RNA sequence: AUUGGCGAGAGACCGAUAGCGAACAAGUACAGUGAUGGAAAGAUGAAAAGAACUUUGAAAAGAGAGUGAAAAAGUACGUGAAAUUGUUGAAAGGGAAGGGCAUUUGAUCAGACAU
RNA sequence: UCGAAUUUGGGUAUAGGGGCGAAAGACUAAUCGAACCAUCUAGUAGCUGGUUCCUGCCGAAGUUUCCCUCAGGAUAGCAGA
RNA sequence: GUGGAGGUCAGUGACGAAGCCUAGACCGUAAGGUCGGGUCGAACGGCCUCUAGUGCAGAUCUUGGUGGUAGUAGCAAAUAUUCAAAUGAGAACUUUGAAGACUGAAGUGGGGAAAGGUUCCACGUCAACAGCAGUUGGACGUGGGUUAGUCGAUCCUAAGAGAUGGGGAAGCUCCGUUUCAAAGGCCUGAUGCAGGCCACCAUCGAAAGGGAAUCCGGUUAAGAUUCCGGAACCUGGAUAUGGAUUCUUCACGGUAACGUAACUGAAUGUGGAGACGUCGGCGCGAGCCCUGGGAGGAGUUAUCUUUUCUUCUUAACAGCUUAUCACCCCGGAAUUGGUUUAUCCGGAGAUGGGGUCUUAUGGCUGGAAGAGGCCAGCAGCUGGCUCCGGUGCGCUUGUGACGGCCCGUGAAAAUCCACAGGAAGGAAUAGUUUUCAUGCCAGGUCGUACUGAUAACCGCAGCAGGUCUCCAAGGUGAACAGCCUCUAGUUGAUAGAAUAAUGUAGAUAAGGGAAGUCGGCAAAAUAGAUCCGUAACUUCGGGAUAAGGAUUGGCU
RNA sequence: ACGAUCAACUUAGAACUGGUACGGACAAGGGGAAUCUGACUGUCUAAUUAAAACAUAGCAUUGCGAUGGUCAGAAAGUGAUGUUGACGCAAU
RNA sequence: UAUCUAGCGAAACCACAGCCAAGGGAACGGGCUUGGCAGAAUCAGCGGGGAAAGAAGACCCUGUUGAGCUUGACUCUAGUU
RNA sequence: AAACUUUCAACAACGGAUCUCUUGGUUCUCGCAUCGAUGAAGAACGCAGCGAAAUGCGAUACGUAAUGUGAAUUGCAGAAUUCCGUGAAUCAUCGAAUCUUUGAACGCACAUUGCGCCCCUUGGUAUUCCAGGGGGCAUGCCUGUUUGAGCGUCAUUU
């Protein structure tokens, strides 16, 4: 789950997480929450662990 | 909740204390103002343009 | 005073037509040269009914002389068209119902029908159901014809100037009483809102020339002049004679 | 009544959010701004509504570039460190 | 309603994100006039007319 | 010429119900669908030194304690009037109270001999 | 009253001497025999109300004449300085 | 006497200026002036002059503040609350349980449109609000939450709005929407183009009209046709294999209606779908309702009850099959026949025999029992059953064939399809297509929580008002009338004690029966159903439920 | 001539029966003789007047053959009736 | 419901206030004068009075104040001929 | 006699007058001439470690660069030879930049966070389809450039 700027899209998200986490995403699902920001449900491919690739960017 | 704005507050300089005061201080300062002004409105807020009055004058 | 009924007729807003279900206008063919010179055959494809108009709309086909398209023209329907009919229009066509020919080359004591009221446009005279023209007489010197239109009124109009033959078809429409205010309501909910109709008598004096007054009376006399502005010419405008006619009056 | 009963059916909205300005004055039907004009090139004010021209006059907003030209001028439009 | 346009939830956005009172730190800074959060909205209060 | 803009200097001007509507988060809060309408609101102290601690109370708070030159300055804070209100003290009072003239009664008080 | 000249949502059109009106001067945002907002405008008023300290001296008129004059003015008179 | 200015008293003052209180004192007739005492903290005064925004009891004066009224009017519509336990300082009001009730499916239920905007949910919590209370809350403080190729927007056009070319207007702007115009985008093979094509006319306009395609189960504190699992479809685009198709170059079969796994087709034309009113009855389907057998559980059991309640379900999608209407072949009909509830059809070919089609819709199967449901056993696991039926003037709804009605005949476009045409291309590994099957990639942006109202919208509010719509059980009964109940939801509206007058609302009254009163105002009377009987008048349709009478249960 | 099987409320009748009750609660027309008035259904004074007022169909009158009648605009190469044509539009 | 109680708790209005008779008086006093009388504090009712409250009377008149409407008022005007 | 009511004083209340201050206003005078298609004024939304607002700013966001000064900012936390120095600062100056979506607002529209077209480039077995990055596409008018139109018209050619 990640905070996104109100300006990308779904193509871009997918991109830029393949860039920055090299991860391949299964799909990318966004809102807007109610604070104003988009919010991206990113799922990978099976054959990447999130909760791994989780606490390897920080967050455990 | 791993931090609560409680932590937040508490580094920024008000700790759980002063900020139970201070809320009631905001509260009394609220209520202070409404109380006025409900009691500057009263004298003009019943000041209907058109009222009809059916038994007229 | 406020501007009175009549007077706000004339800007629009609620008092256009309405026009939502009408099949179209209902024109001739464009005097072309085939149509001018000689003649051409359409086929009536379908007959319809107009929407706020008595007289059914007749549909028929015509080839495009310059062009493959099928030119369907929306005509009105004569007593006697029928689908399937073949409509022959031109000068060279001959005489049977529903075929349209310029007014020069029908014989006397003719009833054509959506007469052409000069050469060029698409049918202006007798177009209501069940009205015609009959041709009074010919002029090739001036290549004119006189016609008598059903206004009982006489004119006289280029020879070239087209007509449908035979009559507008609905006739005696007006035979029928409408009992119900509804048949009004229904008759007019497609025509320009015209219905129903407040006695300017019964108006307010502010309303209507008609109005005020402890009586409903018009007060002053209700023949109005031509020459009154807009606003005072309601009544009987420009009125020649008034009452009752009592008497044979021609036919 | 004309009174409580018929003020419970106003549930539209003859105005909206306006673009050119941020006021809830954009009528929707007219497609005209009732307090800016917009979309006409002139903002609507009138020299009768002093109080209005004040409202939206400059130097009621930021002011973004037209805050340096003082500056600017003072300086004389010099270019270059 | 809930069918709504996105300047609305923009506008929606910046309104939640002004519901709050005052911080509490603000109230002690040097020469600090600002007692309450004088603006402070609430729905049963006063519509945002937008 | 200049009631707009920028930068200055002044007044037999106004001094928080005055002076611009705005000395303050003022064309803000707020009302109206909309054009528009549109306020209230300045002052603890030199310095928070903003009351550690004890006790009663569930708590607010209270009583001590303490800071202070002053809590008769406690974030309701300079001074703190009047209307209006509580307690204490005095007096009067059979369908008004108040007032003028004159004195009895009670309370209170100055001056002068003392020079 | 309740199957139609029915009721109604949304869109849309008609804007103030204008609209709309099965016509009541009705409706036009609690405003209608002319809506609302701002400006002209501190509109004018022979009309109503008010008009803020003390003492001393003097101290009146409701009458003449003329005004679309009769709830008011000018003029003369009375009064002060 | 006051604000302010020039001069002066080398004036007063933190050892206390100004202000304020002072039935304490002095002076002046008075406006006022002076002094003492208390409070207080930083400036102020006498005199000679100058200056004015200079003196308040009024103006239904302005602003601000406060009184008697007065602990008074009152907190009385929407049937109704009670006991115990917990929590807590504190319980009529919070929670749980146990009762008693109500809304009674045109609800006090479950969702939505406009509107609201975080009210949604969790934790902590009572200063204020909840016109009583409060531990509770739509309140306060802090956070969490809204996941789409398939639902909408986006796209189309409706009523209408509106530039450009133009034309008016001093001008802000107005008319105008295809017209007094030199008004462009489509197919290509490669910005001409091989070159061709077309002459339409900017654009906006519906979260209820038209519209490409998604369903089930599960999941959260709050999400959901969006997430998860599974199973599908649409669009765009690459696109390979198989199949199909041919030397008779672009398929066969059927008498025909027409069938298929496909089975060339440019420009240009034609047609269809989109695409449509309302009502009445009839047929069919779905869902619900009623009910039988049976397989489980629960309730009742003084007595009876083969009992009463309850689960037994099968989505989108795909294959096969399935129909009224319609049509085709044979045959040629009066002794006229067929047929609807409704009278229509037949030598323009009926009845009849045999067939074709649309697939609304239903059946079977796959989806899929592995789901869900209902039970039992053991400590989450393991087992079972989830089956077979019946009926209808039943309710809602869909649909078909019809019929009635109109001086009412009851949208448009986007888009998609087919057809006529034969431009162009394809010949023997020469190939051409790929409206057949399978395979591959992608589907962006915005909306998505909650209420939708006797508390979340508007009415100054937590206002008995107003606000569009969907679903809709049982009994009585003609009835989505009234009354009672099931699922579901509430039990909210300050409360306690007594029962005076006068009230508001509901009622009843002996005898008389409008004598009351302006007036039978208010009330009462009759009332459903069946049978009988029904006048004057009439536009012949009505009057008419005229008037006036009788019967009405239960059980066999 | 005709048998078996299955199935639903609808009407009529007859006994018997009761404190003569029985549309048992609910639900639910008072009627008749006339007069004035408006044909009727419908509509309006939202918030004192719902009527005999308005409207209505019916009848009648008037203008107009488009270079036109009625009406709108400040003007227009402007517009409504008019997607119209006297069985029509417009005014009474 | 009223009434009593716990909690909560306004408003209208108010020159000062509240016993009468008569007299005079702005010709109908609560106050003035002459008389009658007059004892704290109060509760529930009540509708005689307070010329009770609500509104600068709408009826009428005045104003050298208007407005709607009408016409053959006075003076003009769009349009039209 | 109490209660109650009234009058006054003391203390205490409600209220914020009086007095005294004043980073404000008002009026006068003096000097200056400087908005915007190189995108103004105005708007919307966002940005701080901890801010709702004011103030400041624009995805480089209470700001970056340059210069001057020369050790802070401050409510807390943090940073601290960062300080005998290209160097703190919510400093001053300001000549370089960034300047979201808008707005005269400019690709077409806008109640859409809608719909295009062109150029270069990257990826998806791709000139066409999809996606990402960068740059563009208004009108009126002028000068000029290029391509044209008109038997309006000249010369020349068959």
């Amino acid at each position: 789950v990640f905070q996104v700027s109100m300006k990308a899209n779904k193509y871009q998200i997918k991109k830029a997480v393949k860039e920055l986490y090299e991860v391949d995403v299964l799909k990318v699902n966004t809102l807007v929450r109610p604070n104003g920001t988009k919010k991206a449900y990113v799922r990978l491919t099976a054959d990447y662990d999130a909760l791994d690739i989780a606490n390897r960017i920080g967050y455990i | 909740r791993t931090i609560t704005a409680a932590d937040r507050r508490m580094v920024s300089g008000v700790t759980e204390k002063q900020y139970k005061k201070g809320m009631k201080k905001m509260q009394q300062l609220e209520k202070n103002a409404i109380n006025t002004q409900i009691r500057r409105e009263i004298k003009r807020v019943n000041f209907q343009t058109h009222y009809r009055d059916e038994l007229l004058q | 005073g406020r501007v009175i009924r009549n007077q706000r007729k004339g800007a629009g807003s609620i008092f256009t037509s309405h026009t939502r279900l009408r099949q179209g206008a209902a024109k001739l063919r464009t005097l072309d040269y085939a149509e001018r010179h000689g003649y051409i055959r359409g086929i009536v494809k379908q007959i319809v009914h107009d929407s706020g108009r008595g007289a059914p709309l007749a549909k028929v086909v015509f080839r495009d002389p310059y062009k493959y398209r099928l030119r369907e023209e929306i005509f009105i329907a004569n007593e006697g068209v029928h689908t399937g009919q073949f409509i022959y229009a031109g000068k060279k066509a001959s005489l049977n119902v529903g075929n349209v020919l310029p007014l020069g080359s029908v014989p006397e004591g003719t009833i054509v029908s959506n007469v052409e009221e000069k050469p060029g446009d698409r049918g202006a005279l007798a177009r209501a159901s069940g009205n015609y023209v009959i041709i009074i007489g010919h002029n090739p010197d001036e290549n004119k014809t006189r016609v008598r239109l059903p206004s009982g009124a006489k004119k006289v109009i280029s020879s070239d100037a087209r007509g449908v033959i035979g009559v507008i078809a609905g006739g005696g429409r007006v035979d029928k009483p409408l009992l119900k205010a509804g048949r009004a309501f229904h008759k007019y909910r497609l025509k320009r809102n015209s219905w129903p109709k407040t006695r300017g008598v019964a108006m307010n004096p502010v309303d209507h020339p008609h109005g005020g007054g402890n009586h409903q009376h018009i007060g002053k006399a209700s023949t109005i002049s031509r020459g009154a502005v807009s606003g005072q010419k309601a009544g009987l405008i420009a009125a020649r004679r008034t009452g009752l006619l009592r008497g044979s009056q021609k036919t | 009544g004309k009174g409580t009963p018929s003020f419970g059916k106003r549930h539209n909205k003859s105005h909206t959010l306006c673009n050119r300005c941020g006021r809830r004055s954009f009528h929707v039907q007219k497609k005209t701004c009732s307090s800016c004009g917009y979309p006409a090139a002139k903002t609507r004010s009138y020299n009768w509504g002093a109080k209005a021209k004040r409202r939206h006059t400059t130097g009621t907003g930021r002011m973004r570039y037209l805050k340096h030209v003082s500056r600017r001028f003072k300086n004389g439009f010099q270019t270059g460190s | 309603a809930a069918q709504k346009s996105f300047r609305i939830k923009q506008k929606m956005a910046k309104a939640k994100k002004q519901n709050r009172p005052l911080p509490q730190w603000i109230r002690l800074r040097t020469n600090n006039t600002i007692r309450y959060n004088a603006k402070r909205r609430n729905w049963r209060r006063t519509k945002m007319n937008i």
